[PDB]
């Protein structure tokens, strides 16, 4: 007759129903996923929307039960975790403008068009073509006309729907006791009660900027690399004391460089390893991939495959007429039942995507003895950093001439490891200056730091002097830039994708000296080795019943994120590098630009 | 059967913890609290049957497995059930045993 042994009883009930509802809500929306018909779609949203009910209403019902007496620490995780009201907190007006914005927002995003100055009835919208021509096009003047028009006719109608997404938003995180909706998204790395491995909402900051201070000396010398080189392909552009124009990055927003690869390679008459045509000429189908994944995964010592895998996942691509959007996602519909959806063709790319999807696939099935609210990564960053290192590790040529797919001999030269050190780094440590400073501004907009009449100049400022870019045309306090990107208009969380990077070379140098490496850490490989598998079970089979810091010492040894294995792992591209700078200027001063003139 | 099969269930509600060999069936609503609640579903009072979803796409450890306990027991009794033997032929004109 307690206040904490009803919250058991309670929580029991809970997990059944809970079960039972989310299995028959996942396998409905995988029906309409993999068969897209017009009766599969409201087949889908009845179960969508009962199992949300039900989530309602256990939520409005666990009330009762005051998180203060709780003294175990599970049922205080589950209770926590149920308890959040979330949205719905505010008046029904006030959520009804927010939901109807948001979908405009999202509405806007996706359909938007803009068409040439000199032939109005030949526009294009965004993923089938603006990225095209901003990927594949090398003249200046397309590329600018693309970058101005994509900003300048579709950014224009977000402003005054942010201007009241924010407000809305800080309210309906003030009313939970939060002080701005910024804390809301960190309360993810949030931990209390634990004496030893505590971490409080603001330490989040304080440990992305005091990380981000080590990776400059190496993101200023890949930058001015990649500007000594791109004052090639447009001379006359570019000043080799100034930034770089923002249009001239590879993609729309400049998020990811790896499409300068053509531009900027080193050594241009060695060809990288890509085994496509000896898995088409050995006649390899779209199972003999799984199955190669499946033995990988195996051999360092994860459980087989369920078996219940092979008989209902959808490895092909159905022909004649089963029409089926076919992203690839790892699915975990429940009670035992892990099923994978892609359309494989026989190449590289799809090699590496299988493994990084039994990646998920391998962690969704250690946890899965674990209660119903505690099924999720340690935080929301820990799945993708598991689900990479595998693809990580399985494209190193000598796990790659020990399959069948090279030439057993295949001599190699440091020219092909400068090749793909810098493929690589272009992708990896090209997008997190971008990150944390999108991030940074985001929270300084939410916080209040930033009067809602400074936002653009704000934001550029900190553009020319975080990532070292600079807007090729001046843009007045009416555009809006930040929101014409797909996550900051979407309602989505960005943090993760500069937590991942640690996290991803974090695990791999703790699991490399596992394995016993000798040469460098780009390649290692963890396959043959038991202890790996030890090491990476013992903190896979954890979920979210402990704090994250404590599941992240089980196999590092550290307590929070660090910055060390990233350099280590990229320490030869940093001197082949700092020893091509003799004759240019490192850095870049933020007076130049491509108007001042 | 697909779409569920909501005839096997099992109980996971009781107040003391089962003496061995012993069958309950009743239906009668688990009070948690300290509140009556004289039959009712609600707030701190469950009903304590619930039912097994079982459905053929599920993994092992989850499908609906059949049982069947044997028990075997010596009383007093000196003739009882008993398994066969083999019927010893009998012989003639031959004496051993
Ligand atoms: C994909 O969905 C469609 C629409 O539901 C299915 O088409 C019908 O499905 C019902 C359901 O059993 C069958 O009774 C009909 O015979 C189907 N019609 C046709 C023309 O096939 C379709 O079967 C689904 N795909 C698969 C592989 O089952
Ligand atoms: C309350 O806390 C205790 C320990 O803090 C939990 O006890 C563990 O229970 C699991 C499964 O019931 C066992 O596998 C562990 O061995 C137990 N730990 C210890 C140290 O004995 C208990 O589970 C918690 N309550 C609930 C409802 O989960
Ligand atoms: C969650 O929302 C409720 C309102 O929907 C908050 O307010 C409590 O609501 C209950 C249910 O009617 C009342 O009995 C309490 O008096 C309310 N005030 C309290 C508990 O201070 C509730 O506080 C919210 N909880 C959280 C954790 O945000
Ligand atoms: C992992 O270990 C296995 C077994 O030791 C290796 O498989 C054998 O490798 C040798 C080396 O050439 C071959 O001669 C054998 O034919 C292989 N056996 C089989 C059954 O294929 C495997 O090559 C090792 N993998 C790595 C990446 O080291
Ligand atoms: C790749 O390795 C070779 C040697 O294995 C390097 O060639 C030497 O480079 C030094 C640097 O000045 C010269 O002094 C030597 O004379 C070179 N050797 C020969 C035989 O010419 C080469 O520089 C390396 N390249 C990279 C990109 O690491
Ligand atoms: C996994 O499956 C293969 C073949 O299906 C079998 O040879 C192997 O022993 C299995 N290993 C485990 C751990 O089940």
């Amino acid at each position: 007759s307690t206040i904490e042994e009803q919250a058991k009883t309670f929580l029991d009930k809970f997990n059944h129903e809970a079960e039972d509802l989310f299995y028959q809500s996942s396998l409905a929306s995988w029906n309409y996923n993999t068969n897209i018909t017009e009766e599969n779609v409201q087949n889908m949203n009845n179960a969508g929307d009962k199992w949300s009910a039900f989530l309602k209403e256990q939520s409005t019902l666990a009330q009762m039960y005051p998180l203060q007496e709780i003294q175990n620490l599970t049922v205080k995780l589950q209770l926590q975790a149920l308890q959040q009201n979330g949205s719905s907190v505010l008046s029904e007006d006030k959520s009804k403008r927010l939901n109807t914005i948001l979908n405009t927002m999202s509405t806007i995003y996706s359909t938007g068009k803009v068409c040439n100055p000199d032939n109005p009835q030949e526009c294009l919208l965004l993923e089938p073509g603006l990225n095209e021509i901003m990927a594949n096009s090398l003249d200046y003047n397309e590329r600018l006309w693309a970058w101005e028009s994509w900003r300048s006719e579709v950014g224009k109608q977000l402003r005054p729907l942010y201007e009241e997404y924010v407000v809305l938003k800080n309210e309906m995180a003030r009313a939970n006791h939060y002080e701005d909706y910024g804390d809301y998204w960190r309360g993810d790395y949030e931990v209390n009660g634990v004496d030893g491995y505590d971490y409080s909402r603001g330490q989040l900051i304080e440990d992305v900027e005091h990380t981000f201070e080590e990776i400059k000396p190496l993101y200023e010398h890949l930058h001015a690399y990649v500007r000594a080189k791109l004052m090639n392909a447009y001379p006359s552009y570019i000043s080799p004391i100034g930034c770089l124009p923002a249009h001239l990055l590879g993609d729309m927003w400049g998020r990811f460089w790896t499409n300068l690869y053509s531009l900027t390679v080193p050594f241009g008459q060695k060809p990288n390893i890509d085994v496509t045509d000896a898995m088409v000429d050995q006649a390899w189908d779209a199972q003999r991939i799984f199955k190669e994944a499946e033995k990988f995964f195996v051999s360092v010592g994860l459980p087989n495959m369920t078996q219940g895998f092979w008989e209902n996942s959808m490895l092909t691509d159905p022909g004649n007429v089963q029409k089926a959007v076919c992203h690839p996602t790892a699915w975990d519909l429940g009670k035992g039942d892990f099923r994978i959806l892609m359309c494989t063709k026989v190449t590289m790319d799809d090699f590496l995507t299988a493994h990084h999807e039994m990646g998920h696939i391998q962690y969704d099935m250690a946890y899965a003895a674990q209660p119903f609210l505690l099924r999720n990564g340690a935080n929301e960053g820990f799945h993708e950093a598991v689900g990479e290192i595998m693809s990580l590790s399985a494209a190193t040529p000598k796990h790659l001439k020990s399959i069948g797919l090279l030439s057993p001999d295949f001599q190699e030269d440091n020219e092909t490891e400068i090749n793909f050190l810098l493929k690589q780094a272009l992708t990896i440590v090209g997008t997190l200056p971008f990150t944390y400073m999108l991030e940074k501004w985001r929270w300084m907009v939410f916080k209040g730091e930033i009067p809602k009449d400074q936002w653009m100049k704000k934001w550029w400022e900190m553009k020319r002097e975080i990532v070292g870019v600079v807007e090729p045309v001046p843009h007045d306090e009416t555009y809006c830039d930040p929101a014409s990107l797909f996550h900051v208009s979407n309602d989505y969380s960005f943090i993760r994708y500069y937590t991942r990077t640690l996290y991803q070379f974090q695990f791999q140098e703790a699991l490399c000296q596992a394995a016993k490496h000798e040469g460098p850490l780009h390649k290692c490989d963890i396959s043959n080795s038991t202890e790996a598998g030890q090491k990476l079970f013992n903190m896979l089979r954890l979920g979210k019943s402990e704090p994250w810091t404590l599941a992240l010492e089980n196999v590092v040894g550290a307590k929070n994120m660090n910055v060390r294995p990233l350099l280590n792992y990229f320490e030869p591209l940093f001197t082949w590098l700092k020893d091509q700078n003799k004759n240019s200027f490192v850095g870049w001063s933020t007076d130049w630009s491509p108007y001042a003139d | 059967k697909p779409s569920g099969n909501y005839n096997y269930l099992y109980r996971l509600f009781r107040k003391s913890k089962l003496k061995p060999f012993e069958r309950d069936i009743s239906t009668e609503i688990y009070q948690a609290g300290n509140k009556p609640c004289n039959g009712v579903a609600g707030s701190n009072c469950y009903s304590p049957l619930q039912s097994y979803g079982f459905r053929p796409t599920y993994g092992v450890g989850h499908q609906p497995y059949r049982v069947v306990v044997l028990s075997f027991e010596l009383l007093h009794a000196p003739a009882t059930v008993c398994g066969p033997k083999k019927s010893t032929n009998l012989v003639k004109n031959k004496c051993v045993n």
